[PDB]
């Protein structure tokens, strides 16, 4: 079900996970 | 034109006026 | 139907929308939500994506992104270049002409974040109003929150509008805020403006009031409708320690409300004054006394010299659009005095 | 004469109307 | 045909798209006046149109230009008059104000719109039900025609 | 209580202030109001962008040199 | 400057006279 | 209404690693530099330019930035 | 009883005394206008309108009187700088006296309306209690406002009946009151176009009278009536305060950035004209044209009017003042009395050196004489500091073209340093610093003071709008819970 | 302990008018000499 | 012309008087140095 | 100094007189 | 006489504080 709380949580969370993966990849590179 | 004359005149105008207004308001309220 | 009042009116689309929006749930949406949620969400997203990927190698000549190796403290969302002046910098505007990459390079994210954030604060205040009306309470929270809105408007909108452009507005970052603070100290003597003095007094007094109230309530509790602490004992203690003490809960809590709001409003007025370069910079009598007599020296003169040093040693790199090249012999120095 | 800035501004107005209508239709669909 | 167009009045033509004269229900927490207003506006419109046409025909000066030459020198039908602008405006305001003030002091709207009496020299009104109504429709139609004609004249005066 | 002071000017203007609490049932003409608000917002955006040099038109120059 | 002061003093005195004449305490039981 | 059952921890155990790998590939492949225009560590200073670039223009910014970015 | 901040709420349900207090405020405002005009005329010095304009003497009300056509005085002088013939009733003193008389009449009317308040006009015919039909009063007042706006825009600014408004050339050299023809089209929204004033006022008056008729004829809907609380008077106050600070923001922004409604010959130049080198570019273009014609340097530089060179000077920049540097500009750096001329700095080799102008944002700026390509060539070192490119070492010589000092060349390093410091600010001018005992620090233009005051008022009024809207939309709980 | 000797001062409107008139007249008379 | 029902009296207790006097004197202390310049 | 001294004197005197008048009005009715 | 007026203002503030401390109205 696409309830409002589900929408809020997913909208906050998905970019957070994407950005955390990106930042870890940045940590991998030299600088 | 001196500051002393103007300030003395202003104080003499204002301070007794304030005192009299205080007393009159006290009387009228009672 | 709907009982509007004296007469009953048939329900309408608006009635259904209002009924759904005000329905109780985990996150109270309300009518104000339509304006608050999108604007605030986009402001936060823009800030995070700007600090993560977007650079400033062209607007300021500085690297201010995680991708370039910056820390959390140094990363920031830089303002657009001074060439843009006061352009609203729409992505569809003449500056970028739709190109997202060039729009990010020119620094449109700052304007995007600032505008969406200001509308988000307006929506948040409307949300406070709506919730207070729903719960049937006095909306003193909105009047209290008016002060942050005034500070944000005066610092992030009015000040750049009165200045050369958006370039001199604060940039969203931990280190950029310190740069802005030192910039005001140097070029404005902002520490001497009486309105900033009022703001400092208000904020410190608010912190003092918070600490006193918390400690006093927590130290006069009753052992266990009726109150949880003894007002009489606290009043006696503070009357015999400090000299004066509160005797009315209403007055105490209203004072707690009143102090910080007044402090911030006076600070906002001072910043508005600075926006037009109307500064409380110097005392002419002290200046002429120092000029005539070289041996006369006070702490105000030392502050003036420090401001001169700040300006001269910062302007070379802080304002690249001026293209300033100061020779070593014109830079103010202590030994040359 | 229609300058590129004016055309872009008209497109922006159309987009704003589109997003407002999207919000309105979402509210209408959910509320019903 | 609109329901509020009850007929039995000279200007009935079924033209009221916006429902200005449409009655509406009210909650607490007229056609005669509008007909009178149309009548008066139309009367002045025909007067102005006839005057402008006659002035253009006889002396030839433009109606829009009239007033500039009059201020420099007063003249009617090519004959000078010994009046200045101050006396002219004073006489005009006094006489027109008197005529107005006598005009609106009528509690009866039927006489307010249609005073008759001395203003009708010939006994044309009488008590006829058809011919009088037909001529009344003629007056209202010519009033509308004059109003639209003078609006056209005013539009053409601008941008020329 | 007793009726207030009566003055010819007051009686002349009496019909104006004699319809308090007088409303139309339903929503009335709110849609027209919304349309006009939208139009006014569009016009305000027009003039704001013109004044800000973010909307450039051929005829307008937006400069002190337009006083020529 | 001094002329303005004299004018202010005279105007104030006249105003006091006017107030005393008009805004007086109504006399009762003479 | 908290639901931390195994159903949650198995349905959400596939998409989350997918997002993490997607972000890692986004940074590694070089799409991050292309999309956002951030210069690479070997492109900050080109052959013709050896200092911080300056915009010094408003309505010519687009092609000027294109020219001074090495493209 | 009422606390000290609720005293003026006794007239919240009494229309007569509300009218009385509003009349009293109007009388106070008119009296202030008259008194300020009288004081300004008493202090104003119309001797020199070139180097001592009205905006230089700290005149606030005089520019606003002059903007709409008041250009003569009973003293025998005009703001242009010529002898005044048949000044008529509408002069500066006449306007001040008229405002004072109006203030007195309004005071008397306020007293009358305060004394007699129980009027049958304010009583509801049905209930018999005090009431106001707010939509109908709004309709009447909007009708009047639209009529007045149309009249002003069609008879005053257009010059059909009135005198016109002040219009000037782009560089503010030849300006005067003229009729302004309406400009319908894409322009008019061009802020610096005077025809926009007439076109806007005519169109807005027509729309305002139409809207007044509509609001006069059509009653509001019940949903809107309850939503906006049209039965209460405080919502009117909140909405009025909202519109008021909106207008204050708009006017302050228009003043600060300049417009056709704020000519620079009445309020002074703008910060952004000094930032972008407006007058400097105009002067350079004119002198270059004269040089290309065939004239020498001296005669070409002599053709530049003193007014144009005066505008190109950082002293008149409204962003160089201070918050507590009160008074007129003349108290700041003396009274301008003459133009020395244009200073050209040349090293011993022969290269022409240009002094870098101080940015409008620095309190103190080091003086630097740059090359033609921007390379630094000379500079006065910091006080008592070892130097390598000082004036004495490089050997810079200054020569003046046009103005008071024409054809005079100086080689003494002291006077060269002095004139370099003077030219750092822009054009060099002779100043009388003894008449007013001027301090030596720049003050701010009336433009800056107006902008500062009105932005501060607008912020305070935004807070007032918030507070009064909250009070009117929460009246049930604000009834004293 | 409360003082039995407690009294209040009164000043009717006539006294206020007299005092204001006296001080303003004295100021008018002596202003010329004070300014000199 | 009759006794106006909207009749009320303003009050100001001693605490308010002290607050006002302190505010006035503190503002004067803060701004006197600036005003004298 | 005349401007500043006059402004300071007025700012000290007039609001204090107003506050004292209000307080004396209040204190009259016990 | 600037020092004099500064001292007078400071002493007035101190006197107000003292009067508020010692001459407060009873509850
Ligand atoms: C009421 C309708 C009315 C209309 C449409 C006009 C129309 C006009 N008058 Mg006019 N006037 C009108 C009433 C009156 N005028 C005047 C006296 C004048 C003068 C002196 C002048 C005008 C002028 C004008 C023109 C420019 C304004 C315009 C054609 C001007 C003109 O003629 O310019 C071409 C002009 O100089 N009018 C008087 C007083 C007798 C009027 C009384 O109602
Ligand atoms: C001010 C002049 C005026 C007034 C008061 C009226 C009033 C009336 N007319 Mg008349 N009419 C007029 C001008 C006017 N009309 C003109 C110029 C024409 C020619 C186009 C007509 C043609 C006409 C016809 C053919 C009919 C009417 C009818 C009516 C009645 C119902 C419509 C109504 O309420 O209008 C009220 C009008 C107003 C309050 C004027 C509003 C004007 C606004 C401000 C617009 C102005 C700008 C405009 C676009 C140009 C009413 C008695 C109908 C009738 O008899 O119904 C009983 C009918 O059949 N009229
Ligand atoms: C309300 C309508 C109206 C108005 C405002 C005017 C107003 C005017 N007319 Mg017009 N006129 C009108 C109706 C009107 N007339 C009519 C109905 C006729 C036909 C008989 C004329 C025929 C007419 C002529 C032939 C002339 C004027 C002239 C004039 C002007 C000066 C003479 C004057 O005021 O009359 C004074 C009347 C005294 C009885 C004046 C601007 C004269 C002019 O120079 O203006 C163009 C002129 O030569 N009018
Ligand atoms: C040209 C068209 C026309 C027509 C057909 C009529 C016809 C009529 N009018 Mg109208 N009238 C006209 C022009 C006209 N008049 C003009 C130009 C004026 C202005 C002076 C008037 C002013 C007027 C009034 C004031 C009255 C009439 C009356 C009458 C009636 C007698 C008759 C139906 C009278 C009426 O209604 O009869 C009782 C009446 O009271 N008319
Ligand atoms: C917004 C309205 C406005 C604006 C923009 C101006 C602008 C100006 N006025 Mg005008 N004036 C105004 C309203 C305004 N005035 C009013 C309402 C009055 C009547 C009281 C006057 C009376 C007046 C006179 C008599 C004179 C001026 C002068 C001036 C000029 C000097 C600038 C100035 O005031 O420095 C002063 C600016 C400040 C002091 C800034 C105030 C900063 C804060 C708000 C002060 C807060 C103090 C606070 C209460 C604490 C007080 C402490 C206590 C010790 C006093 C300038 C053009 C002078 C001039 O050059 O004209 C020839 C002049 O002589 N004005
Ligand atoms: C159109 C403007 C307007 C109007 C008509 C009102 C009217 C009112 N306000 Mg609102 N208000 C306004 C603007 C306005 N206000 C603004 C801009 C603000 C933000 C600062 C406020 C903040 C405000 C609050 C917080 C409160 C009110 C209250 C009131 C009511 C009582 C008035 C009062 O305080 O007693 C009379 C006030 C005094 C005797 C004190 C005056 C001392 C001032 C501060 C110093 C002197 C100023 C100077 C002489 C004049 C400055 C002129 C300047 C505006 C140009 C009254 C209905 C009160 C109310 O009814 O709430 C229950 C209330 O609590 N107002
Ligand atoms: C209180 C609550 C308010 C909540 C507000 C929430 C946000 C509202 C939306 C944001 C509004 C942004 C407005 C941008 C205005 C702008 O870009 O100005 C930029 C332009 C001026 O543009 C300037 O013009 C100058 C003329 O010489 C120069 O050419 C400059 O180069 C040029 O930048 O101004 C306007 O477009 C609008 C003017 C009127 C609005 C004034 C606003 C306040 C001005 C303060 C003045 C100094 C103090
Ligand atoms: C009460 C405080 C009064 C301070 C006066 C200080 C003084 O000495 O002034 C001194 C000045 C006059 O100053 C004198 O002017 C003379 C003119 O010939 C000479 O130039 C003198 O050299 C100069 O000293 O007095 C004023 O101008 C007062 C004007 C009132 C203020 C107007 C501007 C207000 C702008 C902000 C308003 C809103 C603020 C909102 C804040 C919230
Ligand atoms: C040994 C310790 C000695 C301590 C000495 C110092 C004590 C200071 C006492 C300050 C009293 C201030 C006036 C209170 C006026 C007064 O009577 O308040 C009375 C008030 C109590 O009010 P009530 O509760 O009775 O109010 C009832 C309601 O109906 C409202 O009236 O007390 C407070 O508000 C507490 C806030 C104190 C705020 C203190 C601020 C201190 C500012 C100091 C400024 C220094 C300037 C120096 C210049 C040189
Ligand atoms: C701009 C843009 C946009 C938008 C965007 C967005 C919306 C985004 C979002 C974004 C986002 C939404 C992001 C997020 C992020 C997040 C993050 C980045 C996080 C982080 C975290 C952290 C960092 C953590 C920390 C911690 C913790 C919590 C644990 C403990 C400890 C610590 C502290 C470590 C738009 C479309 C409009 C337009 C175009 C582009
Ligand atoms: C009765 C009459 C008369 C007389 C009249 C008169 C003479 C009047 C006057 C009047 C006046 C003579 C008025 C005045 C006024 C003034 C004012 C009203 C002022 C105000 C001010 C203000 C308000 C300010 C404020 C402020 C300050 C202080 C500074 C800045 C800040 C502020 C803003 C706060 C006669 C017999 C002839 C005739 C008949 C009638």
């Amino acid at each position: 079900i696409f309830t409002v709380r589900w929408l809020a949580i997913h909208g906050i969370a998905v970019p957070t996970i994407f950005f955390l993966g990106a930042i870890t990849a940045m940590q991998f590179i030299q600088r | 034109v001196n500051i002393y004359g103007l300030t003395a005149t202003a104080l003499f105008i204002i301070i007794p006026t304030s005192f009299l207004l205080i007393l009159y308001v006290k009387t009228a309220s009672t | 139907t709907i009982a509007i009042g004296t007469y009953q009116e048939k329900r309408t689309w608006f009635d259904d929308a209002d009924d759904w929006l005000r329905q109780d749930r985990f996150v109270f949406v309300g009518w104000s939500g339509l304006l608050l949620f999108p604007c605030a969400y986009f402001a936060l997203g823009g800030w995070l994506t700007g600090t993560t990927f977007v650079t400033s190698w062209y607007t300021h000549g500085l690297a201010t992104s995680y991708l370039e190796g910056c820390n959390f403290l140094t990363a920031a969302v830089s303002t657009p270049a001074n060439s843009m002046a006061h352009s609203l910098l729409f992505v569809w505007g003449p500056e970028a002409q739709g190109d997202f990459t060039r729009w990010c390079q020119l620094g449109g994210l700052w304007a995007f974040v600032a505008l969406h954030g200001a509308f988000g604060l307006i929506g948040f205040m409307l949300r406070q109003f709506e919730i207070a009306r729903s719960v049937n309470l006095r909306p003193y929270n909105a009047i209290a929150f008016s002060a942050p809105i005034a500070v944000f408007v005066s610092v992030f909108l009015i000040y750049p509008l009165g200045q050369s452009g958006w370039f001199f507005a604060p940039s969203f970052g931990v280190a950029a805020i310190f740069r802005f603070i030192l910039f005001f100290q140097g070029f404005h003597n902002w520490t001497l403006n009486p309105f900033h003095m009022m703001g400092v007094a208000g904020v410190l007094g608010a912190a003092l009031l918070c600490a006193i109230h918390g400690a006093t309530v927590e130290n006069t509790l009753f052992e266990d409708a009726e109150e949880t602490y003894s007002m009489v004992t606290a009043n006696r203690f503070w009357s015999q320690i400090f000299g004066v003490a509160f005797s009315n809960k209403r007055w105490l809590h209203f004072f707690m409300l009143l102090v910080p709001v007044t402090g911030l409003w006076m600070s906002a007025i001072g910043v508005v004054g600075l926006a037009l370069n109307l500064r409380a910079y110097d005392f002419v009598s002290q200046e002429i006394r120092a000029a005539e007599d070289p041996e006369f020296e006070t702490f105000y003169t030392k502050n003036i010299l420090l401001n001169e040093g700040i300006r001269a040693w910062m302007a070379a790199q802080d304002q690249p659009h001026e293209r300033l090249v100061f020779p070593e012999e014109v830079l103010p120095r202590g030994n040359a005095l | 004469a229609v300058t590129p800035s004016l055309k872009n501004f008209l497109g922006s107005l159309i987009a704003g109307a589109t997003v407002l209508g999207g919000i309105a239709l979402a509210i209408t669909a959910v509320s019903k | 045909r609109p329901e509020w167009l009850d007929g039995s009045l000279p200007g009935d033509r079924g033209f009221d798209p916006l429902g200005l004269s449409k009655p509406s229900e009210f909650v607490v927490i007229g056609l005669a006046r509008f007909r009178e207003c149309e009548l008066i506006h139309g009367r002045w419109a025909m007067l102005a149109c006839l005057g402008a046409l006659v002035a253009e025909a006889t002396t030839g000066v433009s109606w829009v230009e009239a007033g500039k030459v009059e201020l420099d020198g007063a003249s009617y039908a090519g004959l000078s008059l010994p009046f200045s602008i101050t006396q002219l405006i004073w006489i005009e305001v006094i006489l027109v104000g008197g005529a107005e003030f006598y005009r609106n002091s009528e509690t009866n709207p039927e006489k307010r719109c249609y005073p008759g009496g001395v203003f009708d020299p010939l006994k044309l009104a009488s008590e006829d039900e058809e011919r009088a109504f037909r001529l009344k429709t003629a007056e209202i139609k010519h009033a509308r025609l004059a109003m639209v004609s003078f609006f056209g004249y005013g539009v053409q005066a601008l941008s020329t | 209580q007793e009726p207030g002071l009566v003055t010819p000017l007051g009686t002349l203007l009496r019909p104006l202030n004699s319809e308090a609490g007088k409303v139309l049932p339903g929503w009335g003409t709110t849609v027209l109001m919304a349309v006009f608000i939208l139009l006014f917002a569009a016009f305000l955006l027009i003039i704001l962008e013109i004044y800000n040099s973010s909307l450039i038109l051929d005829d307008v120059s937006m400069s002190w040199e337009t006083l020529a | 400057m001094e002329a303005l002061v004299y004018t202010f003093l005279l105007v104030g005195t006249l105003g006091i006279i006017f107030f005393s004449i008009f805004f007086r305490d109504p006399p009762r039981m003479i | 209404d908290i639901l931390t059952s195994i159903r949650y921890w198995v349905i959400h155990s596939i998409t989350v690693p997918a997002l993490f790998i997607a972000g890692w590939l986004f940074v590694s492949t070089g799409l991050a530099y292309d999309v956002f225009g951030t210069p690479r560590p070997n492109e900050y200073f080109t052959e013709d330019r050896q200092e911080a670039p300056l915009i010094t223009d408003r309505f010519n910014a687009l092609e000027q930035v294109k020219k001074l970015s090495g493209n | 009883g009422l606390p000290w901040y609720r005293v003026h709420t006794v007239v919240i349900n009494d229309p007569g005394r509300l009218i009385s207090v509003h009349l009293m405020h109007t009388a106070l405002v008119s009296g202030w206008a008259g008194s300020m005009a009288l004081f300004e005329i008493s202090v104003f010095d119309p001797s020199d309108p070139v180097l001592n304009p009205m905006w230089r003497q700290g005149m606030f009300v005089l520019p606003f009187m002059t903007r709409l056509g008041i250009t003569q005085s009973w003293g025998g002088w005009t703001i242009s700088g010529e002898t005044a013939t048949n000044p008529g009733i509408w002069s500066y003193e006449g306007v001040a006296a008229a405002h004072i008389i109006l203030s007195g009449a309004l005071f008397l009317a306020s007293v009358w309306h305060w004394t007699y308040w129980d009027l049958e006009l304010f009583r509801d015919p049905r209930t018999g209690k005090t009431a106001l039909d707010l939509p109908k009063i709004f309709g009447i007042h909007l009708f009047l406002s639209g009529l007045l706006c149309f009249g002003f825009g069609a008879f005053h600014v257009t010059g059909v009946f009135g005198p016109g408004i002040w219009v000037s050339d782009p560089y503010g050299l030849t300006g005067r009151v003229q009729p302004v023809a309406p400009s319908w089209g894409a322009d008019g929204f061009d802020p610096y176009n005077p025809g926009g004033i007439a076109s806007h006022h005519i169109a807005a008056g027509i729309l305002g009278v139409l809207a007044g008729l509509f609001h006069l004829c059509v009653r509001p809907s019940i949903r809107l009536y309850f939503g906006l609380s049209m039965g209460s008077i405080e919502t009117v106050l909140s909405s009025s305060i909202a519109a008021v600070f909106w207008a204050a923001f708009v006017v302050a922004g228009t003043m600060w950035y300049g417009s056709a409604a704020t000519p620079i010959e009445l309020f002074g130049p703008t910060r952004y004209q000094w930032d972008q080198g407006f007058f400097q570019q105009e002067i350079q273009k004119r002198v270059q044209a004269s040089l290309a014609e065939g004239a020498s340097l001296s005669d070409a530089w002599s053709r530049i009017p003193e007014k144009l060179a005066f505008y190109d000077y950082i002293g008149n920049n409204p962003a160089k003042g201070g918050l507590f540097r009160t008074g007129a500009m003349n108290s700041g750096d003396g009274i301008a009395v003459g133009w020395l001329g244009h200073a050209s700095f040349k090293d011993q080799e022969g290269r022409e050196l240009f002094v870098r102008r101080m940015p409008t944002f620095f309190e103190t700026f080091p003086v630097l004489l740059l090359d033609k390509d921007g390379i630094v060539r000379a500079d006065v070192p910091f006080r008592k500091a070892e130097s390598k490119y000082s004036i004495e070492q490089v050997g810079v010589s200054v020569t003046f073209y046009g103005g008071e000092l024409d054809g005079l060349t100086f080689t003494d390093p002291a006077t060269v340093k002095k004139y370099a410091r003077k030219a750092q600010l822009g054009e060099i001018f002779e100043f009388d610093r003894s008449t007013l005992q001027s301090d030596g620090v720049f003050r701010s233009s009336p433009r800056g003071w107006f902008t500062f005051g009105h932005v501060c008022f607008a912020l305070l009024f935004f807070f007032g709008h918030i507070w009064h809207g909250a009070r009117t939309i929460f009246r049930d709980v604000f009834a004293g819970i | 302990r409360p003082n039995p000797n407690k009294q209040v001062v009164e000043l009717n409107r006539t006294s206020l008018y007299w005092g204001l008139l006296l001080i303003f007249v004295l100021a008018v008379l002596f202003s010329s000499y004070i300014f000199n």
